[PDB]
Protein backbone atom coordinates (compact mmCIF):
# COMPACT_ATOMS: atom_id res chain seq x y z
CA UNK A 1 0.00 0.00 0.00
CA UNK A 2 1.14 3.75 -0.82
CA UNK A 3 0.40 6.59 1.27
CA UNK A 4 1.47 10.58 0.19
CA UNK A 5 3.52 11.90 3.35
CA UNK A 6 1.84 15.07 4.15
CA UNK A 7 4.02 16.92 7.11
CA UNK A 8 1.73 19.35 9.28
CA UNK A 9 1.18 20.56 12.56
CA UNK A 10 -1.21 20.60 15.88
CA UNK A 11 -4.28 23.40 15.03
CA UNK A 12 -3.33 24.00 11.42
CA UNK A 13 -5.77 24.51 9.12
CA UNK A 14 -5.34 22.41 6.25
CA UNK A 15 -7.36 22.21 2.69
CA UNK A 16 -6.69 18.81 0.97
CA UNK A 17 -7.82 18.10 -2.83
CA UNK A 18 -9.81 14.90 -3.12
CA UNK A 19 -10.44 14.28 -7.00
CA UNK A 20 -12.68 11.20 -8.29
CA UNK A 21 -15.94 13.05 -9.44
CA UNK A 22 -16.34 12.33 -13.40
CA UNK A 23 -18.05 14.54 -15.65
CA UNK A 24 -21.26 13.10 -14.67
CA UNK A 25 -23.78 13.99 -11.74
CA UNK A 26 -22.83 14.03 -8.08
CA UNK A 27 -22.96 10.52 -7.18
CA UNK A 28 -22.89 8.74 -3.79
CA UNK A 29 -19.60 8.80 -1.80
CA UNK A 30 -18.07 6.30 0.61
CA UNK A 31 -15.57 8.19 2.26
CA UNK A 32 -13.11 5.59 4.31
CA UNK A 33 -9.83 5.68 6.00
CA UNK A 34 -7.20 3.32 7.26
CA UNK A 35 -6.72 3.24 11.30
CA UNK A 36 -6.58 0.97 13.97
CA UNK A 37 -9.66 1.36 16.05
CA UNK A 38 -10.92 4.33 12.98
CA UNK A 39 -12.58 7.10 15.19
CA UNK A 40 -12.28 9.36 12.15
CA UNK A 41 -14.87 7.12 9.65
CA UNK A 42 -18.01 9.02 7.85
CA UNK A 43 -20.27 8.19 5.07
CA UNK A 44 -20.71 11.39 3.18
CA UNK A 45 -23.74 12.44 1.62
CA UNK A 46 -23.31 15.07 -1.83
CA UNK A 47 -26.97 16.31 -0.30
CA UNK A 48 -26.76 15.50 3.38
CA UNK A 49 -24.14 15.75 6.70
CA UNK A 50 -23.63 14.19 10.14
CA UNK A 51 -21.37 14.14 13.10
CA UNK A 52 -18.01 15.13 11.10
CA UNK A 53 -19.56 18.11 8.44
CA UNK A 54 -18.84 20.14 11.80
CA UNK A 55 -14.83 18.97 11.50
CA UNK A 56 -14.05 18.80 8.14
CA UNK A 57 -16.16 20.60 5.49
CA UNK A 58 -15.96 19.38 1.97
CA UNK A 59 -16.07 21.95 -0.80
CA UNK A 60 -18.48 22.08 -3.95
CA UNK A 61 -15.21 21.88 -5.93
CA UNK A 62 -14.19 18.60 -4.55
CA UNK A 63 -11.88 19.47 -1.38
CA UNK A 64 -11.67 18.73 2.16
CA UNK A 65 -11.33 21.61 4.55
CA UNK A 66 -10.07 21.07 8.54
CA UNK A 67 -9.87 24.54 10.62
CA UNK A 68 -7.68 22.71 13.17
CA UNK A 69 -5.66 19.37 12.37
CA UNK A 70 -5.03 17.55 15.44
CA UNK A 71 -4.32 14.37 16.63
CA UNK A 72 -7.28 12.66 16.10
CA UNK A 73 -7.01 13.68 12.34
CA UNK A 74 -3.57 12.29 11.97
CA UNK A 75 -3.63 8.93 9.62
CA UNK A 76 -4.35 7.79 6.54
CA UNK A 77 -7.61 8.96 4.56
CA UNK A 78 -9.08 7.45 1.44
CA UNK A 79 -11.48 9.86 -0.54
CA UNK A 80 -13.48 7.24 -2.15
CA UNK A 81 -16.64 7.38 -4.35
CA UNK A 82 -19.11 5.04 -5.40
CA UNK A 83 -20.84 4.91 -9.08
CA UNK A 84 -23.30 2.56 -9.88
CA UNK A 85 -21.39 0.76 -12.36
CA UNK A 86 -18.73 -0.27 -9.86
CA UNK A 87 -15.90 2.66 -10.02
CA UNK A 88 -14.04 3.65 -6.97
CA UNK A 89 -10.70 4.72 -6.56
CA UNK A 90 -7.63 3.78 -4.30
CA UNK A 91 -6.39 7.40 -3.28
CA UNK A 92 -4.29 7.35 -0.12
CA UNK A 93 -2.76 9.61 2.08
CA UNK A 94 -1.05 9.75 5.18
CA UNK A 95 -0.69 12.80 7.52
CA UNK A 96 1.76 13.16 10.16
CA UNK A 97 1.86 15.82 12.99
CA UNK A 98 4.78 17.48 14.73
CA UNK A 99 3.86 16.77 18.08
CA UNK A 100 2.67 13.35 17.87
CA UNK A 101 1.99 11.39 21.88
CA UNK B 1 -20.16 -5.12 29.14
CA UNK B 2 -17.16 -6.66 26.66
CA UNK B 3 -16.27 -4.07 23.74
CA UNK B 4 -17.52 -6.91 21.18
CA UNK B 5 -20.48 -6.61 22.94
CA UNK B 6 -20.87 -2.87 23.36
CA UNK B 7 -20.62 -2.99 19.60
CA UNK B 8 -23.34 -5.80 18.99
CA UNK B 9 -25.28 -3.53 21.86
CA UNK B 10 -24.57 -0.42 20.22
CA UNK B 11 -26.34 -1.40 16.90
CA UNK B 12 -29.67 -2.49 19.16
CA UNK B 13 -29.88 0.95 20.77
CA UNK B 14 -29.87 2.34 17.27
CA UNK B 15 -32.36 0.72 15.76
CA UNK B 16 -34.84 0.79 18.37
CA UNK B 17 -34.53 4.45 18.87
CA UNK B 18 -35.33 4.90 15.45
CA UNK B 19 -38.26 2.29 14.99
CA UNK B 20 -40.77 3.68 17.03
CA UNK B 21 -41.99 6.40 15.22
CA UNK B 22 -44.21 5.33 13.52
CA UNK B 23 -46.27 2.33 12.63
CA UNK B 24 -44.35 -0.21 15.05
CA UNK B 25 -41.68 0.02 18.15
CA UNK B 26 -39.75 -2.75 17.10
CA UNK B 27 -39.90 -2.81 13.37
CA UNK B 28 -38.71 0.07 10.83
CA UNK B 29 -41.18 2.02 8.81
CA UNK B 30 -40.14 3.37 5.54
CA UNK B 31 -40.49 7.23 6.98
CA UNK B 32 -38.43 6.05 10.23
CA UNK B 33 -35.64 4.34 7.30
CA UNK B 34 -35.24 7.27 5.18
CA UNK B 35 -34.31 9.33 9.09
CA UNK B 36 -32.08 6.42 9.98
CA UNK B 37 -30.27 6.52 6.41
CA UNK B 38 -30.07 10.55 6.25
CA UNK B 39 -28.55 10.70 10.14
CA UNK B 40 -26.58 7.22 10.45
CA UNK B 41 -25.35 6.81 6.86
CA UNK B 42 -26.08 9.60 4.89
CA UNK B 43 -24.05 9.10 1.38
CA UNK B 44 -25.10 5.52 0.40
CA UNK B 45 -27.85 6.66 -1.26
CA UNK B 46 -27.83 7.62 -4.90
CA UNK B 47 -30.20 10.02 -4.65
CA UNK B 48 -28.23 12.13 -1.86
CA UNK B 49 -31.31 12.34 0.43
CA UNK B 50 -34.52 11.81 -1.65
CA UNK B 51 -36.91 8.89 -0.95
CA UNK B 52 -35.50 7.28 -4.53
CA UNK B 53 -33.36 4.64 -3.87
CA UNK B 54 -35.23 4.33 -0.28
CA UNK B 55 -38.35 3.00 -1.65
CA UNK B 56 -36.20 0.20 -3.73
CA UNK B 57 -34.09 -0.19 -0.34
CA UNK B 58 -37.09 -0.59 2.03
CA UNK B 59 -38.05 -3.37 -1.10
CA UNK B 60 -34.73 -5.34 -0.93
CA UNK B 61 -34.46 -5.61 2.71
CA UNK B 62 -38.15 -6.57 3.19
CA UNK B 63 -37.90 -10.33 3.04
CA UNK B 64 -40.77 -11.33 5.16
CA UNK B 65 -42.91 -9.13 2.31
CA UNK B 66 -44.94 -6.41 4.65
CA UNK B 67 -42.76 -3.38 3.94
CA UNK B 68 -41.52 -3.44 7.31
CA UNK B 69 -37.87 -3.82 7.88
CA UNK B 70 -37.33 -6.03 10.78
CA UNK B 71 -33.87 -6.28 12.81
CA UNK B 72 -33.39 -10.05 11.51
CA UNK B 73 -33.70 -7.93 8.35
CA UNK B 74 -31.94 -4.85 8.73
CA UNK B 75 -28.92 -6.67 10.77
CA UNK B 76 -27.54 -8.30 7.52
CA UNK B 77 -27.75 -4.83 5.64
CA UNK B 78 -25.25 -3.50 8.50
CA UNK B 79 -23.55 -6.58 8.48
CA UNK B 80 -22.99 -6.45 4.10
CA UNK B 81 -22.21 -3.03 4.57
CA UNK B 82 -19.34 -3.95 7.25
CA UNK B 83 -18.15 -7.11 5.68
CA UNK B 84 -17.98 -5.37 2.02
CA UNK B 85 -15.66 -2.48 3.48
CA UNK B 86 -13.48 -4.76 5.69
CA UNK B 87 -12.95 -6.89 2.52
CA UNK B 88 -11.80 -3.88 0.83
CA UNK B 89 -8.98 -2.98 3.13
CA UNK B 90 -8.35 -5.82 2.74
CA UNK B 91 -7.20 -5.65 -0.79
CA UNK B 92 -6.16 -1.96 0.05
CA UNK B 93 -2.82 -3.32 1.23
CA UNK B 94 -2.12 -4.67 -1.95
CA UNK C 1 -17.99 9.29 13.17
CA UNK C 2 -21.96 8.47 13.72
CA UNK C 3 -23.73 6.45 16.41
CA UNK C 4 -23.91 2.82 13.79
CA UNK C 5 -21.01 4.14 12.25
CA UNK C 6 -18.58 3.29 15.23
CA UNK C 7 -21.02 0.91 16.14
CA UNK C 8 -19.50 -1.12 12.99
CA UNK C 9 -16.18 0.28 13.30
CA UNK C 10 -15.46 -1.27 16.67
CA UNK C 11 -16.58 -4.23 15.27
CA UNK C 12 -13.91 -4.45 12.53
CA UNK C 13 -11.24 -3.18 15.75
CA UNK C 14 -11.93 -6.09 17.78
CA UNK C 15 -11.54 -8.70 14.69
CA UNK C 16 -8.48 -6.69 13.53
CA UNK C 17 -6.97 -6.49 17.40
CA UNK C 18 -7.59 -10.46 17.66
CA UNK C 19 -7.01 -11.61 14.24
CA UNK C 20 -3.00 -11.36 13.82
CA UNK C 21 -1.14 -13.54 16.13
CA UNK C 22 -0.67 -16.72 14.23
CA UNK C 23 -1.62 -17.61 10.43
CA UNK C 24 -2.22 -14.55 9.46
CA UNK C 25 -3.42 -10.83 9.82
CA UNK C 26 -6.70 -10.51 8.19
CA UNK C 27 -7.97 -14.47 9.29
CA UNK C 28 -8.81 -15.78 12.23
CA UNK C 29 -7.21 -19.31 12.99
CA UNK C 30 -8.37 -22.11 15.54
CA UNK C 31 -6.06 -20.39 18.55
CA UNK C 32 -6.82 -17.26 18.25
CA UNK C 33 -11.07 -17.78 17.65
CA UNK C 34 -10.81 -19.25 20.89
CA UNK C 35 -8.90 -16.54 22.44
CA UNK C 36 -12.15 -14.42 21.40
CA UNK C 37 -14.59 -16.26 22.43
CA UNK C 38 -12.48 -16.75 25.83
CA UNK C 39 -12.29 -12.95 26.40
CA UNK C 40 -15.58 -11.11 24.05
CA UNK C 41 -18.28 -13.50 24.02
CA UNK C 42 -17.20 -15.70 27.20
CA UNK C 43 -20.49 -17.93 28.07
CA UNK C 44 -22.03 -18.98 24.87
CA UNK C 45 -19.71 -22.33 24.49
CA UNK C 46 -21.39 -24.91 25.84
CA UNK C 47 -18.20 -26.24 26.85
CA UNK C 48 -17.44 -23.55 28.95
CA UNK C 49 -14.04 -22.70 27.84
CA UNK C 50 -12.88 -25.60 26.43
CA UNK C 51 -11.97 -26.58 22.60
CA UNK C 52 -14.40 -28.80 21.64
CA UNK C 53 -17.52 -26.72 20.51
CA UNK C 54 -14.95 -24.59 19.68
CA UNK C 55 -13.44 -26.58 17.28
CA UNK C 56 -16.99 -27.60 15.73
CA UNK C 57 -17.73 -23.84 15.84
CA UNK C 58 -14.69 -23.23 13.61
CA UNK C 59 -16.42 -25.63 11.16
CA UNK C 60 -19.40 -24.01 10.80
CA UNK C 61 -18.06 -20.13 10.56
CA UNK C 62 -15.82 -21.90 7.94
CA UNK C 63 -17.75 -21.61 4.46
CA UNK C 64 -14.70 -21.07 2.09
CA UNK C 65 -12.93 -24.31 3.28
CA UNK C 66 -9.82 -23.15 4.43
CA UNK C 67 -10.54 -23.82 8.37
CA UNK C 68 -9.87 -20.16 8.95
CA UNK C 69 -12.93 -17.71 9.96
CA UNK C 70 -12.92 -14.53 7.58
CA UNK C 71 -14.56 -11.01 8.31
CA UNK C 72 -16.95 -12.05 5.57
CA UNK C 73 -17.89 -15.73 7.83
CA UNK C 74 -17.10 -13.71 11.06
CA UNK C 75 -19.32 -11.17 10.13
CA UNK C 76 -22.36 -13.27 9.72
CA UNK C 77 -21.79 -14.93 13.10
CA UNK C 78 -22.28 -11.59 15.35
CA UNK C 79 -24.99 -10.71 13.09
CA UNK C 80 -26.93 -14.32 13.97
CA UNK C 81 -26.26 -13.42 17.47
CA UNK C 82 -27.28 -9.76 17.63
CA UNK C 83 -30.79 -10.71 15.49
CA UNK C 84 -32.11 -13.78 17.77
CA UNK C 85 -30.85 -11.14 20.63
CA UNK C 86 -33.38 -8.70 19.60
CA UNK C 87 -36.43 -11.32 18.28
CA UNK C 88 -35.81 -12.35 22.18
CA UNK C 89 -36.24 -8.81 23.26
CA UNK C 90 -39.52 -8.50 20.75
CA UNK C 91 -40.78 -11.26 21.88
CA UNK C 92 -40.14 -10.17 25.79
CA UNK C 93 -42.74 -7.69 25.90
CA UNK C 94 -45.52 -9.86 25.60
CA UNK D 1 -44.97 -8.46 30.13
CA UNK D 2 -44.90 -8.77 33.70
CA UNK D 3 -42.38 -7.60 36.24
CA UNK D 4 -41.83 -8.02 39.87
CA UNK D 5 -41.76 -4.53 41.68
CA UNK D 6 -38.39 -4.51 43.89
CA UNK D 7 -37.70 -1.41 46.08
CA UNK D 8 -34.09 -1.14 46.28
CA UNK D 9 -31.77 1.94 47.51
CA UNK D 10 -28.29 3.46 46.24
CA UNK D 11 -25.38 2.18 47.26
CA UNK D 12 -27.56 -0.30 49.21
CA UNK D 13 -26.04 -4.11 49.00
CA UNK D 14 -28.70 -6.56 47.38
CA UNK D 15 -29.00 -10.27 46.72
CA UNK D 16 -31.08 -11.93 44.19
CA UNK D 17 -32.00 -15.50 43.54
CA UNK D 18 -31.96 -16.82 40.19
CA UNK D 19 -33.12 -19.94 39.55
CA UNK D 20 -33.43 -21.86 36.38
CA UNK D 21 -30.53 -24.65 36.57
CA UNK D 22 -32.25 -27.96 37.05
CA UNK D 23 -30.80 -31.35 38.50
CA UNK D 24 -28.34 -31.13 35.08
CA UNK D 25 -24.31 -30.21 34.89
CA UNK D 26 -23.85 -26.34 34.48
CA UNK D 27 -24.73 -25.45 31.30
CA UNK D 28 -24.11 -22.05 29.76
CA UNK D 29 -26.18 -18.56 30.78
CA UNK D 30 -27.36 -16.74 28.22
CA UNK D 31 -28.13 -13.66 30.99
CA UNK D 32 -29.76 -10.38 29.42
CA UNK D 33 -32.00 -7.87 30.40
CA UNK D 34 -34.97 -5.43 29.00
CA UNK D 35 -33.52 -1.83 28.88
CA UNK D 36 -33.58 1.25 26.53
CA UNK D 37 -29.80 1.69 25.25
CA UNK D 38 -28.86 -1.42 27.36
CA UNK D 39 -25.65 -1.02 29.70
CA UNK D 40 -25.76 -3.48 31.90
CA UNK D 41 -25.50 -6.36 29.33
CA UNK D 42 -23.17 -9.10 29.64
CA UNK D 43 -22.94 -13.19 28.49
CA UNK D 44 -22.28 -14.83 31.69
CA UNK D 45 -20.02 -18.33 31.75
CA UNK D 46 -19.95 -21.27 34.19
CA UNK D 47 -16.49 -21.50 33.54
CA UNK D 48 -15.65 -17.60 32.46
CA UNK D 49 -15.86 -14.43 33.45
CA UNK D 50 -16.12 -10.81 32.27
CA UNK D 51 -16.36 -6.71 32.60
CA UNK D 52 -19.04 -7.56 34.17
CA UNK D 53 -18.08 -10.35 37.00
CA UNK D 54 -16.26 -7.30 39.41
CA UNK D 55 -20.10 -5.49 39.75
CA UNK D 56 -22.09 -8.21 40.09
CA UNK D 57 -21.08 -11.66 41.92
CA UNK D 58 -22.59 -15.29 40.75
CA UNK D 59 -22.85 -17.54 43.77
CA UNK D 60 -22.51 -21.11 43.01
CA UNK D 61 -25.75 -21.92 44.33
CA UNK D 62 -27.31 -19.79 41.40
CA UNK D 63 -27.46 -16.09 42.90
CA UNK D 64 -26.69 -13.03 41.86
CA UNK D 65 -24.78 -10.52 44.56
CA UNK D 66 -24.50 -6.86 44.41
CA UNK D 67 -22.37 -4.99 46.57
CA UNK D 68 -23.97 -1.47 46.02
CA UNK D 69 -26.83 -1.06 43.83
CA UNK D 70 -26.78 2.12 41.98
CA UNK D 71 -28.45 3.87 39.09
CA UNK D 72 -26.93 1.50 36.43
CA UNK D 73 -28.27 -1.62 37.76
CA UNK D 74 -32.09 -0.04 38.31
CA UNK D 75 -34.03 -1.91 35.46
CA UNK D 76 -35.22 -4.98 34.37
CA UNK D 77 -33.20 -7.72 34.50
CA UNK D 78 -33.40 -11.30 33.14
CA UNK D 79 -31.59 -14.16 33.98
CA UNK D 80 -31.78 -16.81 31.12
CA UNK D 81 -30.49 -19.62 30.49
CA UNK D 82 -30.31 -22.07 27.41
CA UNK D 83 -30.17 -25.72 27.23
CA UNK D 84 -29.16 -27.59 24.04
CA UNK D 85 -32.49 -28.87 23.79
CA UNK D 86 -33.80 -25.40 23.68
CA UNK D 87 -34.80 -24.77 26.85
CA UNK D 88 -35.38 -21.36 28.65
CA UNK D 89 -37.00 -19.25 30.55
CA UNK D 90 -39.12 -15.88 30.66
CA UNK D 91 -38.18 -14.74 34.38
CA UNK D 92 -38.09 -11.11 34.39
CA UNK D 93 -37.31 -8.75 37.73
CA UNK D 94 -37.72 -5.03 37.98
CA UNK D 95 -35.68 -3.31 40.85
CA UNK D 96 -36.66 0.51 41.21
CA UNK D 97 -35.03 2.59 43.79
CA UNK D 98 -35.85 5.59 46.21
CA UNK D 99 -33.02 8.66 44.29
CA UNK D 100 -34.17 8.52 40.66
CA UNK D 101 -32.59 10.59 38.30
Amino acid sequence: AMAQNITARIGEPLVLKCKGAPKKPPQRLEWKLNTGRTEAWKVLSPQGGGPWDSVARVLPNGSLFLPAVGIQDEGIFRCQAMNRNGKETKSNYRVRVYQIP
Amino acid sequence: MTELETAMGMIIDVFSRYSGSEGSTQTLTKGELKVLMEKELPGFLQSGKDKDAVDKLLKDLDANGDAQVDFSEFIVFVAAITSACHKYFEKAGL
